[PDB]
């Protein structure tokens, strides 16, 4: 789920936002 | 020799031959020299001929394209030295597309104080084997000899003896009858006489007698009446520093030209005036300048046009032109580079400029150096520029890194609806047009038409700085109509000065060095912001932000745009120093060299090195032998105009959807030894054992007093060479014979180690017969001490003991005599 | 500037009135 | 009609209440 | 009956959910129906309703801001056909800002023949791509579904279903985790299926209660009588919405309560073609006499009248409104963005218009690449003017090739002027031929002839070349000179060339010269003359950017200006694909030879570096090295060819297992010119099996304590032997040895030993090759004399 | 190019370190 | 491109034709 | 020479066609 958005593809800021409490 | 003859201005000699044989009398060819084009002679009208008077050409020895010609001993053999401050090609010796050559001659050429050797695109020339290009030019860097037969072993090569001077090559001959006499190395630099001496300290090439320049040709020292004089008395000039010309001579040979017009400079009668001078007009002296300084330069008719990379490369070492120009270059991927090469030393433009046509062309960085336009030339109608059909040109020169100043003529700016009216009236003042009270002729109606410069900035909330990572924030700008915001476009680039802005780079179709990143709207508040991808740790980028916005009909935008940022990547660990390369030089000293850390990250404080001692292997005592962007994978790829178009009419869809849809609904009411170096890259390790293993390591530290920051060690094992000093057996060859005839024997082993002695070779004699060798095996040799021979026969037999270490053979013993009985 | 329109203007609008009815044909 | 009559300034109250009855 | 509920009009429902109750009483709503506005309901207000009866809407349905519908089964489930006879949009549903709703209910529509759906600002909707839209809708190039959270994964849409690969997705097709999705025979989607899966009569359309029965068909495809799906209905009864025939007693009652003014908002509803509808098409009037569409005296126009004199066109919506009408009084103004062509429903809806009172005014097209959507238009009588007094205007079209056909259609323009900029994909000719068709008195109308037309081209005199000559990498040529009446305007010609073995060239037409793809452009200077006899006839180029071996298409273009003529486009040349030719077959690569085995040499190599001329045979020599001479002063005491074609490697046979081999490789293009060949030389391997001591060992034991020894040379020296080993010995001692050299060797016939002693003696003799050594002899026994 | 791993959790960081982050 | 040495001669040969040869 | 006339500032066809007799 987290990886297949950032690992194999790039992830915005938004998107790195929402894997944080 | 001596030079009996004339001196004559350079002849540009094609198409015929008879005023080649004009210099037969004439002693110095001032000048230029050029010898081509020549296809109606035939190999078959000469024999060897040879001129005494000629000794020297002066600016350069051209051949390109010459035919009926088999060595270069038919025109003269006694060319000496080629030096000059004119070169063609930056070339002395041309041999270019030369056909029928097979031979080269001269015997008189020994050295070149100035200039190269070109031998290229030949197809019969041969004889360039035998003789080397390192005591024939006083450069070894400066011979290009390729594409000929005897590089290829082709050529055949005879020199008389196996005679011609040494001190399919033979000899040292440039033909099969003329040697060629290098020079003894005892001199260096002033050539040699035929007999094969090395001229004075006065004189240069070939000489008549040795320590005698009074009978020499071309010398570093000059040349006056007859002999190398070490003086130019005035107002004698140093023509090409090997002669003295007096002033009347000198300023003679310069009107005569108007062929490289001669002038003074630093007393000497030379026709070049280096880099950063300018004609002093009382005795046209070549005064030095800072940075280029005017010069003129003879444009065609007084115009070139310029439409094309290639038709730019004609405006080099120019700084004021005779005459108008023209832009009309398309096309071309990172046009900017080369313009600024080519042409970015143009200080003033005598005329007008003409930017009609052109294209791929965004931001105008291709003159620095500009700074006046004297308008000689002016398009009908008090015009000192013009620009026309440019629909790609958004921004011109900065005007804080450069300066423009006209004298005459009116502005003019039509069909340009890219660029905006504010740089207009920029330029309006600052072309000094407006501060002449003159009203020019320019076009604001064609100009400026569906689209503006019309930007905003934005402010940097937070940075968060990282070695691998840069995370930037900023203000939630929203456009008059928060449904038109359609995100930011992060661009950024890598500066390494503090001068990096969107007029570097780019401003040219094909190519661009700013990257670009998207960011989406914030939320409806959040501040809108990106995080890196990975960066190089320790690295200065520019950046700065744009936005996008939904345009109406007029193509107006409400985005902001900040001001470009410099941000350096934190300090990390520094990297691995790159080729640890230790050499064993001695038995007791190794040196090492390498290089710094691919990236340093910081300053590198000290160098941590670590070795230990490798003792011998075991198993050699056991045996005995007796565009500008990537493009490779996109995840984020640069951006096109359909994009752009399609993206905008989908945003524009969706809200005349949504404003149809409400309006609808709503209507009003009804430990181990080490050492440090610190900024050096060379170690020396003192006191090794000889033959000894060392595993040394090699580190660098970017942060020492902080923190012990360093790289990854890096391993290396050197082996010492054995020591070669006492390989000798050492010790009295004690012979002891027993009743039984056995004549033990007790040396002992050589004290140096020397390695490992892998064995001990005994060579005897028995009088009146043949010798006899035997290995005596360490195993043997250790039992024993020595040896044990079983079976001697009366008489004296002579018995020679050789040890073999590591280091190579040792020496045989002396004959030791005893005389065995029975 | 800020204007009122789309969504900002539904939400901007709700508070107004939308618990007495809006608008009918 | 609730974008022909404010879209491009702030609307005034009435004009909400406008589309309430 | 297939219809046993009751018919409802077309109504809003907002503000208020108890209003449901009216529409479960009729499984036929007519017209659009309506549900927004419902900020005071929650969940639990919707699971607990069910709606029994409906079975067609004729119009759209619109769907917004909704609280509390968490799924579709609490609406009419039962819902099987929409034909979208008023659009809202061009779309015949709507979803937008759903809060609750996270999944789909309808089980049963599977038809729509008019009317797209609009999807976004939905984040809390999934099953969107189970649906198999190709199989409901009969069109799916309108379907938009954008700002959604499904284009990620939401809820997994997991239904454990037919799962039927179609648009190509292996995801179970589905409506609810426990309502598949109905599938049907391909030939049984047009006429109707059953429930079950089944097929039904052809006389029905999409579900049924028996497979091939009419009788009892839920919906019906054309219309509707006597409690049975039928195709056509007696003459007592006129079609109406197209869905079922009503009998002429209600026809006429209708058109006479609206005859009487106490219901406003409705049309008389007379009878044409056997149909009782509200209005009369063009060439019929309506008369309250006869309540039908009584003849007119020649054509009879309808004036339709515009409010506010002004309706800018953006949807066929707003189009569909002016069906019949022939005059309009009042303004036009046009603007397209995204969506499909619309020409075809644009000419059905308002092909009947003849004239206009205002002007017409088209911005921003998109969509339509030409006007030709209007054809009995041939009088603009311009009445309302603009502002310049034009009486049309082209503002920022980038879609528009062609304004209307000038040999099928025309168009004059009584009064008014005429705009045309920023239009670069509509070239002055159109402009040129509708103002002389209209004879626009010339008119004061602003043209730009500069910024339109520019990515678009109109040019249509062609260039020929004459003069062609390419010999390997340049190409001379001449073409027939073509020049405007006025030549001072030329601006000379651009050959356009290019790198293209492939032929699907497309010719330059305005697309920019700075992306992917490049037209190398060749600017040729204008001689600027009327054709001279003295300077060459044809204007003469020669190109040198060409390469050996390689195809290019190339052609030119005619570069003028013009502010005087209007007809002067320039002249192009035609697209040619000419070949160059090379030369030789350019330098092979990577001549490694290296022995595999101690007999035979393997060599390897590449093709030529340059793919310059047609690969062909490769030929190799190889010659035989020996030792030199020196080697036998040392001691420690025509030619043979063989011809590959286009091939990689050779194996080289006729070998030993000594001394080098000097081999070379050249390549050929012709079955003739060939190149200069490469440099390369191995060694194959020493068998140290030919160099043992051979032949007896002959021993001479004189009386004088000297062994004369003789041996034999090897079968085969390896170079040469620069010594042999002798190791002999005495009974009793260790093994002696002893060197013997050539020259030793040469001068004893073998070697020769003094100072022996008596008693027998074993001797072992190696040899020593360059490479490897031989083998130590057995021993002999030879007694030495005393 | 891509953020992943050691990467990926040095980003989460630097976005997210002043409520903390769960990778 | 350039007319330099072999392509001098090249063009000046290959243009020729319509004419003798003169280099 | 005509290497110095055309290797620099390079000729047209029009040159070369000054050229052959």
């Amino acid at each position: 789920g987290i990886v297949e958005q950032c690992c194999t593809s790039i992830c915005s800021l938004y998107q790195l936002e929402n894997y944080c409490n | 020799h001596l030079y009996p003859g004339e001196v004559c201005p350079g002849m540009d000699i094609r198409n015929n031959l008879t005023r080649l044989h004009e210099l037969e009398n004439c002693s110095v060819i001032e000048g230029h020299l050029q010898i081509l084009l020549m296809f109606k002679t035939r190999p078959e009208d000469f024999r060897d001929l040879s001129f005494p008077k000629l000794i020297m050409i002066t600016d350069y020895l051209l051949l390109f394209r010459v035919y009926g010609l088999e060595s270069l001993k038919d025109l003269f053999p006694n060319l000496t030295v080629i030096r000059g401050s004119r070169l063609f090609f930056n070339y002395a010796l041309v041999i270019f597309e030369m056909v029928h050559l097979k031979e080269l001659g001269l015997y008189n050429l020994m050295n070149i104080t100035r200039g190269s050797v070109r031998i290229e695109k030949n197809n019969e020339l041969c004889y360039l084997a035998t003789i080397d290009w390192s005591r024939i030019l006083d450069s070894v860097e400066d011979n290009y000899i390729v594409l000929n037969k005897d590089d290829n072993e082709e050529c055949g090569d005879i020199c008389p003896g196996t005679n011609c001077p040494a001190t399919q090559f033979v000899e040292r001959c440039w033909t099969h009858s003329h040697c060629q006499k290098v020079c003894p190395t005892i001199c260096k630099s002033h050539g040699c006489t035929a007999e094969g001496l090395c001229c004075h300290s006065e004189c240069l090439g070939n000489c008549s007698q040795p320590d005698d320049p009074t009978k020499c040709v071309a010398c570093r020292n000059f040349y006056l009446d007859g002999r190398c004089v070490e003086t130019c008395p005035p107002p004698y000039y140093h023509f090409q520093d090997w002669r003295c010309v007096n002033f009347s001579f000198c300023q003679d040979l310069h009107h005569k030209c108007k062929c490289h017009q001669y002038v003074i400079h630093n007393n000497k009668c030379i026709p070049e005036c280096p880099s950063g001078y300018t004609m002093n007009s009382s005795n046209l002296l070549c005064t030095p300048c800072l940075g280029p300084c005017p010069k003129v330069c003879h444009l065609l008719e007084g115009e070139k046009t310029i439409d094309s990379v290639t038709s730019a490369q004609e405006l080099r070492g120019c700084t004021v032109i005779n005459g108008s120009l023209i832009i009309n270059i398309r096309g071309g991927n990172n046009l900017a580079a080369e313009l600024e090469a080519n042409l970015g030393l143009i200080e003033e433009i005598s005329g007008y400029l003409k930017i009609r046509r052109s294209y791929a062309l965004v931001s105008l960085s291709f003159f620095r150096k500009l700074r006046l336009i004297r308008g000689e030339t002016l398009e009908i109608g008090n015009y000192s520029f013009y620009a026309l059909d440019n629909q790609n040109l958004r921004q011109l020169w900065d005007w804080s890194k450069h300066n423009l100043t006209i004298t005459q003529g009116k502005l003019f700016f039509h069909y340009n609806p890219k660029l905006c009216l504010s740089e207009i009236h920029k330029m309006e003042e600052v072309s000094g047009t407006k501060g002449r009270q003159e009203r020019n002729d320019i076009a604001l109606k064609t100009n400026g038409d569906q689209a503006s410069c019309e930007n905003e900035l934005l402010k940097f909330s937070y940075i968060r700085t990282s070695f691998d990572k840069i995370l930037l924030r900023w203000e939630p700008y929203w456009p008059p109509d928060f449904r038109d915001l359609l995100g930011f476009m992060l661009f950024y680039k890598e500066a390494p000065y503090q001068n990096v802005t969107e007029f570097d780079g780019q401003d040219a179709c094909g190519s661009n060095s700013w990257t670009v990143v998207d960011i989406d709207p914030p939320l409806r508040q959040n501040h809108p912001g990106w995080l890196m991808r990975g960066l190089k740790p320790w690295t200065q980028y520019a950046i700065f932000v744009k936005t996008l916005v939904t345009f109406s009909d007029e193509r107006r935008t409400y985005g902001a745009k900040s001001d470009i940022i410099y941000v350096q990547t934190d300090a990390t660990n520094p990297s691995v120093p790159l080729d640890p390369i230790s050499v064993s030089n001695s038995s007791s000293q190794i040196i090492l060299k390498w290089k710094p850390p691919s990236d340093p990250n910081g300053n590198i404080t000290h160098y941590l090195v670590f070795w230990e001692r490798q003792a011998e292997d075991s198993e050699l005592f056991e045996l005995d032998y007796c565009y500008e962007d990537s493009a490779g994978e996109c995840c984020s790829c640069p951006k096109t105009d359909s994009q752009i178009l399609k993206e905008l009419e989908e945003s524009s869809f969706r809200k005349t959807f949504e404003d149809y849809l409400h309006n609808v609904v709503f209507v009003p009411r009804p430990h181990r030894p080490f050492e440090k170096v610190v900024n050096k890259e060379s170690l020396v390790i003192s006191g090794l054992r000889h033959f000894t293993g060392y595993r040394i390591e090699l580190q660098a530290c970017n942060q020492d007093t902080p923190e012990e920051r360093c790289s990854v060690a890096a391993y290396v094992s050197a082996r010492t060479m054995p020591e070669a000093k006492a390989d000798d057996i050492v010790g009295p060859v004690t012979h002891e014979i027993f009743e039984n005839n056995v004549v033990h024997l007790m040396w002992q082993e050589p004290k140096e180690p020397n390695g490992l002695i892998v064995l001990y070779e005994v060579s005897y004699r028995r009088y009146g017969d043949e010798e006899l060798h035997l290995c005596v095996s360490r195993k043997h040799f250790a039992l024993e001490r020595g040896c044990r021979l079983r079976g001697l026969s009366p008489g004296n037999y002579s018995v020679r003991i050789r040890a073999t270490s590591l280091a190579g053979n040792g020496s045989w013993t002396e004959p030791t005599y005893f005389y065995v009985t029975d | 500037n800020q204007h009122l329109c789309g969504s900002h203007l539904v939400e901007a609008l709700y508070l107004v009135c939308g618990e007495r009815g809006f608008f009918y044909t």
